[PDB]
């Protein structure tokens, strides 16, 4: 029969969770992000749509730190990213306060990964209605997650989420034929502005505001940090000189 | 400690309870009823604890008041006083133990038999002829062993607690300013109002 | 998070049939053929080894499983619900039994006990009913040989002989024709292979069938000597060359 | 064994006039035979028109304080910005003393 | 089927609207609250003539400077009056002085809201909410006399002159036109009375309607049935003069 | 665990499961009380749906909640014994703390408080029992007389009915009963009682119990000569005309 | 399609939306009217205030929370109340613990994260009321939107509840004009009033309708009422 | 009546639909594996298939490895999987420290049997839709392979497959050992019973494999370990210079 | 959530009935039957093995008389394995009231107790009630010979003679018609016998298919006696009353 789609834990006659598949939607529909990995870090980057001229410039930040060295980004329900990244921020302290060292990337994914997942197991509980993009730099190297409603993550080269998700993939599927050595981390700030300007052709009617952040072995010591001032306007000039 | 004194004849059960009610340095009362009615065949006298003695009591006789409502009947005697034991006997296991001794007193209206039973804070039930607590049955056993019959009249049994009790005035060191008789019978429990000058 | 299904799953229909029970009834009727006789002096179970592939061991696969020294028990119907009902069961005659009288359960208490659990599963919240029926067979000293039937419903019957699973209807049948209160363990298991026989549709040997019988102590699976009341276990699982053996006399 | 109280000396005055009240108090603080401080305010403006010292042990002191000038925040919260009287702080001291009974703010103090 | 605490397409609580119609089918309360003090005055409404109309008790005592009258389900109101007395003499411990009658209404209608089957919030153990409206009158230093309507909703309005029950609309509208700022205490008194007689099924008398003040002298009073008699007859002698 | 909302409001403002607990009220034998000037009578119908019944050990309608205060009821027989144990441990706990027995009016009170929270509480269903309380206050002889519901709605009666055919039994009560003379008398006050019960039960002298109580701690039960012989009178006052 | 994922806030629809969330923000829409505005050294709530009849008193608004934060409702008055007392105890936990006056930019997260524990468990509801909140802090003044969903937003001047988009198309109009008035608290209320005018239409605000608070940089958290209000009128 | 296939309760039929959907999320991934036994070591082949190019094929794995002796490869969403896995790595632990010693392969496979029975009976937790096969040389039974499935069922193996073309992987296998008349790999290097899976893997399902093609894992006495994309190629060649 | 799968076992019916008792009676009445009689010199119990074959041992078989104390024995109609549990508990509580008083239960309170907590699954819990219904034959010093029956809505009534499971009406009928109150044990063994012979729904009334059990306080003794019939005691018995 139906009504597979109306619970939670529900396994439908083709082995489909579709109240996961329908928190997908949600993200769907939300605000555009990205994530680009370079040669020794991560750079994150969200359009924020100005709905009005009511809205202060700079302040309804929407990328957020995990430890100090951890930064998240997400796509979709916004209050149910800032769920997950206060669940992540336990998670951590929780690792650092037993091991002594900050929590590597791989385990800090497979921490929100397992939380997540654990969301589509009982009916009681509604599935995130969020794509989460993160990572950061540890012992070996610099790390890039994508996170799903379901619970499913891998590891990314360059991820997309959002609106102009498709728009973002082709540009950062541009970017890893064309370098196989590796983009830098000065580079992939001024390109993350391209990316989030040419996919917000899928959302042109509203004007957009930019937020940029990175993590660098070599250009913030590998702690989550801000890309502000100079450097901001650099990338949106950037982007403003490819756009046409 | 108080004194409370128990002696079943051949009809009926005797209890003698002292009057006086002391705290550190000054007598405050000495008119205190230290026994409770169960039930209308069953007596209990009580003494230990300065705030343990009531509470417990007036425990025990909610209990037997509600078992004769919700079963239109009244428990034996035996019963009653397993009841009590039992009670006590989770108690000094407890956090705070009741420190009460108890002396029981009932006609079996099924036997036509009276019947004693003292238990103590422990929880240690024995069937006795006649029993005391405290420092008062060193004193009043030997001369409820020299006195006593099994075939003794209600009055008789009077005149025996007569005896006891000018003993304990005699030997003892406190003044217990008295004690209150009642007897339980088959016609039920009735109060000795003239034991001043018996 | 929660288990927020605190109410009942098995409910009274109009009719006053528990459907749950009825379901998982029919669930064993599905199940593969096992068999207990209960002779003079032993008692034998007997199922076949539905092997899913024939790459899968059959071996490390035991639906006749040891309860106590005593006692062992067969199903028919779901795997997976008879092995941890097995486990519950083991553990139920050292708790609620041997660490109190130190010594193992008689059959009619454990089973009773297993009844108790399965009877749980039907009443308790947020759960469904073992989609099993149980052949528990053991010994005891004040009991002698005896032979159990539990159901899904939490019900049990003792039993001489009986069947159940896929062709339980016309193995009873047979089994009413060839049993008498006369009957040696020897030809209890003669009996159990033969009635065991019409029910298996492909290979009929010692690797495709599992038996296991109650009967005399065995001092040699005991593992130890020196203590003279100690005298071995009671139950003992049938190898494959044993089984071999008596189907060449069949 | 460790002990939670100590003394860090001090005195506080309070007298009450026909129309004005005056709480008065040293701003020394010491331990044993040590100074630890030559200014430290004992006496405290709690809002409402009310003058608070607790003397004793100041650790108990300050916790007791604290507990009152946020009790007096949580009245006008409650009940309209009412102010809060005199009677009525007294009496709600009470509470906040005899809260801790069996293990008692190691102060005497006047409102 | 669908939770307690499921929101209307419209915006709304089901359950919380569903008792406000059992409330309009509940007995007539009316309540005015003038400067020399506020009047209450419940319609007792008996089922049979064999019923001690005395034993009906729709108006209670919170304090003695606070008085409440309710209407619809008279017996979901127990736990809200036993609430609201304790409240009033808690606070009495506390800061040994008269609580405020908004403070008083306010502990009552943080009950209201407290109704689900594992609200996310604190711990609501109640599977519905109260089938009963109050009318919460009184005095205090601060604000004077005041007139509290406290709904199963949670919230609560203050009013010069409200009316609840099954008359409530009609009475409402009856006292839109009849209130001024310039009420005396016995004009108040008539006027319950009036609208009282105008919404009740049965003919008014002393035995099915009851009447109380409460003022800053004497405090909360329930009008005894002398008492009342004497004003419903002067209520009809000035009807009849014009 | 289990705290599913049961009794909830409807569209209408019915709280549909607290009106269905009257309907089993509505099929529960009938329990009448009236109070006189000095008594009160407790009279209950008994069932002939099964004649075979050993009437020493089947449990009585009427039940005493204290030694001074009665309890009958109309509805659920097993719903009835929760409250009666309810009210018996309460009358107990009263008696223990406040050094005084309940008051009537007291005790109606507490059983109503019970039957009110069971219809807001998450996981229970509502008693089906409406019971009528009497009695007498402690050193009082003023005679009282109260009813419950489901609901938990308590008030006091003059004269009250409960059960089956209770629509036509208060009837009767409503023109046989007068305040201004109330049945001064114990006998009249029982004759009232039969008369009121057999408009219902229909010849039925096995099917008639009537419980009597005095002030003081005064209840008796009536054995069934003697509320035939009130049942062979009233038969004539018929036949008389 | 929408009957079927509305039952509860647990349920997305195949659209990917919260029907049940949704339905809480109807309830502000319902709601009355009230404007926030600011500047670079005020922020000023407006408050229309609601009356049942014209014997009924306007219910109250506007709620304070610390000396330096408050916030006006619109919607459910006791679903204001218990996110109103919950962000008193974070700024009094602030006060206590670290001697720190809790920033407006934290005080939204704080009402984000407990409106969102409500649209993800089972049982429970979302709250069914829209929160304006100002505060001047160590970043200067600032006014904060809260809505049901668990969204929070930065503003400089917004309004909900009824007809509110009369005063929202109002203030981004005359956004250049009261961002500059500063030191002069006065002007900044007028603003506020020529705003919540915009959005009138059954009536004119009256001295016992309208409700105004403000907070600033020599201006403790205070709410005028009645009297204190007739000179903007 | 018609939420018996939404909930774990049984079918007028006797059947458990939630529990057969489960099996039908196992091959979701369409990912095929295998897994044979040596003389004394385990080998387990598995596809590998990464779509996107933005993705890191480093990080793509559906072999864990849940202790320092057992392996685990599973069928299903990765969800699920790494709920099942970081399970079993928890339990594999515990067991040590209580117990005293390494927790054996068949052990580890019935407890999470046991655990996937649970949600075929209670109603709140649903079966994880994964099929779990755990790979080891057990110090007592030697070489091991043990499956555990949603219905809380488990049975030790010669060899397996499991996946969508799991049928032609099976009777491949099948019709080898029916021929060699062993139930194992008779070779003494892992290197080739490696390279045997590989071999027996292209002619079922008939097709050829790159480097990052496959994913390979092997245990041994003491140790189970995973090849590199770069063991794997090395393995590629030996088998090519055959055929 | 959860809601959705609640059947509400503890609910009311528009006329105020309750369905799961309603069909836990219907359950019961296709049970084997049990028939309790009450004579002057003791009571007898006799119930109907519902299935039975010429394979199923009889001997250390008990599906419908039980033992609760050395005084009080039941008769079983229903479920097999409810009833154990409520067995369980009744043998729990008369010896919990043997410890406190000293006295033997009053067979009155057992059946309270145990009908108590049938009422209780009857009000709240939202679990389904026992399928069982109990014909309690006691002694005590109080009444003497009692017999009480009991069903799943927790109501309890005495008895001279009565009969549940299948055919009640029919059994009841007959036992109405040759019930007097001056028989003796073995006039009521007799009736009970020829009752069951008249509602068997098989071809005849054998040993095989019978549990009889009597409580007589044996007069040369003074002291009461509980005698459950073993399979040849019924075998015998079924001979001498002319059934052979």
């Amino acid at each position: 029969g139906t009504g597979y789609d109306l619970s939670n834990s529900v396994f439908s006659p083709d082995g489909r969770n579709f109240q996961v598949e329908y928190a997908v939607k949600a993200v769907e529909n939300g605000t555009t992000s990205i994530g680009i990995k370079c040669n020794d870090g991560v750079v994150f980057a969200v359009e924020k749509l100005i709905t009005s001229k009511l809205l202060v410039p700079q302040k309804n930040v929407k990328i957020q730190v995990v430890d100090r060295h951890i930064g998240c980004v997400y796509s979709g329900l916004i209050p149910d990213g800032r769920h997950l990244v206060n669940r992540g921020r336990e998670e951590a302290a929780s690792f650092k306060k037993l091991y002594k060292t900050p929590i590597p990337i791989p385990a800090f994914a497979d921490r929100l990964g397992q939380y997540v997942q654990a969301h589509t197991l009982y009916n009681s509980v509604r599935p995130f209605g969020v794509s989460t993009i993160f990572g950061g730099v540890d012992k070996n190297g610099a790390h890039l997650y994508m996170l799903e409603p379901s619970g499913s993550y891998w590891g990314y080269k360059g991820a997309a989420t959002g609106k102009g998700r498709q728009s973002a993939k082709a540009e950062l599927e541009k970017l890893v034929d064309h370098h196989p050595e590796g983009l830098s981390a000065r580079e992939a700030v001024k390109q993350a502005a391209k990316i989030i300007y040419l996919a917000h052709e899928d959302n042109k009617e509203k004007d957009f505001e930019l937020e940029i952040s990175w993590c660098s072995l070599s250009e913030t010591n590998g702690l989550h940090k801000f890309v502000k001032g100079d450097l901001l306007q650099e990338a949106i000039d950037f982007a403003q000189k490819e756009i046409n | 400690m108080d004194i409370i004194l128990g002696i079943r004849v051949q009809d009926s059960v005797i209890l003698a309870s002292s009057k006086a009610v002391t705290r550190g340095i000054s007598v405050l009362k000495d008119s205190d009823d230290k026994t409770r009615q169960l039930s209308p065949h069953t007596l209990m006298s009580f003494a230990g604890e300065a705030g343990d003695t009531v509470q417990f009591a007036e425990y025990i006789q909610a209990n037997i008041q509600l078992y004769s409502i919700r079963e239109d009947y009244e428990l034996s005697p035996q019963a009653v006083s397993s009841f009590v034991r039992q009670e006590l006997a989770k108690s000094i296991r407890s956090r705070r133990p009741y420190q009460v001794n108890v002396l029981i007193g009932g006609y079996d209206k099924k036997k036509n038999k009276p019947e004693l039973y003292q238990i103590d804070y422990l929880g240690t039930k024995v069937e006795l002829p006649y029993g005391a607590h405290g420092y008062s049955g060193f004193y009043t056993f030997s001369l409820l062993d020299h006195h006593y019959r099994p075939d003794m009249t209600t009055e008789e049994g009077l005149d025996l607690l007569k005896l006891c009790v000018q003993e304990l005035e005699k030997r003892m060191p406190m003044d217990f300013k008295g004690v209150i008789v009642k007897i339980v019978d088959k016609d039920g429990i009735r109060q000795v109002d003239d034991f001043q000058a018996q | 998070m929660t288990d927020r299904y605190s109410f009942s799953l098995t409910t009274f229909s109009p009719s006053g049939k528990l459907g749950q029970i009825d379901y998982a009834l029919t669930a064993v009727k599905q199940g593969v053929t096992s068999l207990g006789i209960k002779a003079t002096n032993g008692v034998v179970i007997a199922t076949e080894k539905k092997s899913s592939s024939p790459l899968a061991m059959s071996e490390t696969l035991s639906k006749v499983s040891l309860l106590t020294p005593d006692i062992g028990a067969v199903y028919s119907g779901m795997g997976p619900d008879y092995r941890v009902l097995v486990d519950k069961s083991r553990k139920v005659a050292h708790t609620s039994y041997k660490r109190i009288y130190g010594e193992y359960p008689p059959t009619k208490l454990l089973v009773s006990e297993v009844a108790k659990i399965m009877q749980e599963a039907t009443q308790s919240g947020g759960v469904r009913p073992f989609g099993v029926s149980l052949l528990i067979a053991g010994h005891d000293e004040f009991n002698g040989f005896s032979l159990y039937q539990v159901d899904p419903s939490g019900s049990y019957f003792p039993w001489k002989a009986t069947a159940i699973g896929k062709g339980s209807v016309a193995a009873k049948t047979f089994l009413e024709k060839r049993w008498n209160d006369e009957l040696e363990l020897e030809d209890a298991i003669h009996i159990a292979l033969l009635t065991l026989k019409e029910s298996v549709e492909g290979e009929f040997n010692g690797d495709t069938i599992e038996l296991a019988i109650i009967g005399d102590e065995n001092p040699d699976l005991l593992g130890y000597t020196g203590i003279p009341t100690d005298k071995g276990p009671r139950f003992r699982k049938l190898t494959s060359q044993e089984i071999n053996d008596r189907l060449e006399a069949l | 064994q460790f002990n939670p109280y100590g003394d860090n000396g001090g005195t506080i005055l309070g007298i009450a006039g026909e129309d004005f009240a005056v709480l008065a108090g040293d701003t020394r603080n010491i331990t044993d035979y040590s100074i630890n401080s030559r200014y430290e305010p004992k006496v405290f403006d709690c809002g409402d028109n009310i003058v608070m010292s607790a003397n004793g042990f100041a650790a108990d002191g300050d916790a007791l304080v604290k507990r009152f000038k946020n009790s007096v925040k949580w009245y006008h919260f409650d009940h309209n910005d009412k102010k809060l009287s005199i009677n009525s702080a007294a009496r709600n001291i009470q509470h906040l003393l005899y809260g801790k009974r069996f293990f008692p703010y190691y102060v005497h103090t006047i409102i | 089927d669908r939770g307690v605490s499921t929101f209307s397409p419209e915006g709304r609580l089901f359950q919380v609207e569903y008792s406000l119609e059992a409330i309009k089918l509940g007995s007539t309360a009316i309540g005015i609250a003038t400067k020399e003090g506020v009047v209450l005055g419940v319609e007792k409404r008996a089922t049979s003539p064999l019923l001690e109309s005395d034993s009906i008790e729709k108006i209670v005592e919170i304090d003695r400077h606070i008085g409440c009258a309710m209407s619809g389900l008279t017996a979901d109101a127990r736990s809200m009056i036993e609430h609201a007395r304790t409240a009033a003499v808690t606070h009495n411990l506390y800061y040994d002085e008269d609580i405020n009658v908004e403070s008083l209404t306010q502990s009552v209608c943080d009950l209201a809201l407290r109704f689900g089957e594992g609200a996310s919030g604190e711990e609501r153990l109640m599977s519905r909410p109260f089938g009963v409206a109050l009318l919460i009158a009184g005095h205090d230093a601060d604000d004077g006399y005041q007139l509290f309507h406290a709904e199963p909703s949670g919230t609560f309005y203050r009013y010069n002159a409200k009316a609840i029950g099954s008359g409530s609309e009609g009475a409402q509208a009856e006292l839109l036109n009849e209130w001024h700022s310039s009420l005396t205490l016995k004009e108040a008194e008539l006027l319950v009375l009036k609208i009282l007689k105008q919404v009740m099924e049965e003919k008014l008398d002393e035995n099915n309607a009851q009447l109380s003040c409460i003022t800053k002298q004497d405090g909360f009073k329930i009008y005894d049935n002398e008492k009342t008699a004497e004003l419903i007859k002067e209520l009809k002698e000035k009807e009849a003069a014009e | 665990g289990y705290d599913r909302a049961l009794s909830i409001f409807s569209p209408d403002g019915h709280i549909f499961q607290v009106e269905y607990a009257l309907e089993a009220v509505k099929r529960g034998t009938c329990a009448v009380g009236v109070k006189g000037k000095n008594c009160v009578v407790l009279g209950c119908e008994r069932r002939s749906t099964l004649k075979l019944q050993d009437t020493r050990i089947t449990p009585s309608k009427v039940s005493k909640i204290d030694s001074h205060v009665v309890l009958s009821f109309s509805g659920l027989n097993a719903d009835s014994r929760i409250l009666i144990e309810k009210a018996r441990v309460e009358a107990q706990s009263h008696r223990l703390t406040l050094e005084d027995p309940v008051t009537v009016e007291y005790l109606t009170r507490y059983v109503a408080g019970v039957q009110q929270r069971y219809t807001q509480s998450g996981g229970v269903r509502p008693f089906g029992v409406s019971t009528l309380i009497a009695g007498f206050d402690p050193r009082d002889d003023e005679p009282k007389l109260y009813q419950t519901e489901p609901s938990g709605i308590y008030s006091s009666w003059s004269a009250q009915t409960i059960g089956r055919n209770s629509k036509t039994v208060r009837e009767f009560l409503e023109k046989n009963y007068d305040r201004k003379e109330p049945p001064a008398t114990v006998e009249e006050c029982v004759k009232l009682t039969v008369r009121s019960l057999l408009e219902v039960v229909q010849t039925g002298a096995k099917n008639i119990e009537i419980t009597v109580v005095k002030p003081d701690s005064d209840i008796v039960a009536l054995s069934s000569e003697e509320i035939n012989q009130y049942v062979t009178q009233i038969e004539q006052e018929k036949q008389e005309q | 399609f929408r009957n079927n994922y509305d039952g509860d806030t647990v349920t997305f629809s195949p659209t990917g939306r919260l029907f049940q969330v949704e339905y809480a923000l109807e309830a502000i829409k319902q709601g009355s009217v009230t404007v926030g505005l600011r500047s670079n050294t005020h922020a000023v709530l407006v408050a229309l205030k609601r009356n049942a009849d014209e014997l009924s008193s306007y219910q109250k608004k506007i709620i304070k929370c610390d000396e330096h934060m408050g916030l006006s409702l619109a919607g459910l008055a006791p679903d204001a109340r218990v996110l109103s007392n919950y962000l008193r105890q974070q700024c009094n936990y602030s006060s206590l613990v670290f001697n720190r006056k809790l920033a407006v930019e934290r005080a939204g997260h704080l009402l984000c994260d407990k409106a969102q524990k409500n649209t993800q468990s089972y049982g429970g509801r979302p709250y069914g009321v829209g929160l304006l909140i100002i505060g001047y802090d160590k970043s200067g003044a600032h006014l904060l939107e809260f809505q049901p969903s668990g969204n929070v937003t930065e503003l400089y001047g917004t309004a909900i509840g009824a007809r509110s988009q009369g005063a929202k198309t109002y203030l981004e109009r005359t956004l250049d004009t009261f961002i500059k008035i500063d030191g002069n608290p006065d002007e900044l209320i007028k603003a506020g009033v020529e705003a919540i005018s915009q959005s009138l239409r059954d009536e004119s605000l009256t001295v016992d309708n309208l409700s105004i608070a403000i907070v600033g940089k020599d201006t403790p958290f205070t709410i005028y009422d009645g009297e204190a209000v007739a000179k903007y009128i | 009546a018609g939420y018996d296939r939404h909930i774990t309760i049984f079918s007028p039929e006797g059947r458990l639909y939630q529990v057969e959907y489960a099996f039908k999320a196992t091959n979701q991934t369409n990912i095929n594996s295998l897994a044979v036994r040596g003389k004394d070591c385990t080998v387990v082949i598995s596809q590998k298939k990464v779509p996107d190019k933005l993705l890191d094929p480093t990080t793509v794995s559906y072999i864990f490895c849940i202790s320092r002796t057992i392996g685990m490869v599973v069928n299903g969403p990765i969800p699920d999987a790494r709920n099942a896995a970081l399970r079993a790595k928890a339990e594999a632990a515990e067991f040590r420290y209580k117990y005293g010693y390494d927790m054996p392969c068949d052990v580890l496979a019935k407890r999470m049997a046991n655990l996937s029975q649970i949600y075929t009976q209670r109603a709140y937790m649903r079966p994880l839709g994964v099929i779990l096969t755990f790979v080891s040389v057990d110090e007592e039974l030697g070489p091991s392979i043990y499956k555990t499935d949603p219905a809380g069922y488990y049975v030790g193996y010669k060899a397996t497959a499991t996946g969508p073309k799991q049928q032609e992987i099976t009777t491949n296998l099948e019709n080898h050992f029916k021929k060699s008349k062993i139930d194992h790999i008779n070779e003494e290097s892992w290197e080739k019973v490696v390279e045997f899976a590989i071999t027996h893997m292209i002619d079922a399902l008939g097709t050829e494999f790159s480097k990052n093609d496959l994913e390979v894992g092997v245990a041994t006495k003491d140790k189970f370990f995973t090849l590199s994309a770069e063991n794997i190629e090395e393995r590629l060649v030996a088998i090519a210079e055959q055929d | 959530g959860s809601r959705r799968y609640d059947s509400r076992t503890t609910i009311f019916s528009p006329e105020g009935r309750l369905y799961q008792v309603e069909y836990a009676l219907e359950s019961i009445s296709h049970a084997g039957t049990a028939i309790g009689i009450m004579a002057s010199d003791g009571i007898v119990l006799a119930a109907e093995r519902k299935v039975t074959s010429t394979l199923l041992e009889q001997d250390t078989s008990t599906e419908k008389l039980y033992k609760l104390n050395d005084k009080i024995a039941v008769a079983v109609a229903g479920l097999t394995a409810d009833a154990e549990i409520l067995i369980n508990t009744a043998r729990i509580h008369a010896q919990n009231y043997l410890k406190t008083y000293n006295e033997d239960i009053p067979v009155e309170i057992l059946v309270r107790r145990l009908s108590d907590i049938k009422q209780g699954y009857t009000q709240h819990g939202g679990l389904r009630p026992f399928g069982v219904s109990f014909i309690y034959a006691g002694y005590d010093d109080r009444y003497g010979y009692q017999l009480y029956t009991s069903n799943p809505s927790g109501n309890y009534t005495g008895w001279k003679a009565i009969s549940v499971g299948a055919n009640t009406s029919a059994a009841q009928t007959l036992l109405q018609m040759d019930y007097k109150d001056d028989m003796k044990v073995d006039d009521a063994i007799e009736l009970a016998l020829k009752t069951l012979s008249k509602t068997t729904d098989s071809s005849a009334l054998t040993y095989d298919r019978l549990e009889f059990a009597t409580i007589r306080k044996g007069a040369n003794d003074g002291e009461v006696y509980q005698k459950i019939f073993k399979p040849q005691e019924i075998k015998d018995i079924l001979v001498k009353t002319g059934i052979t």
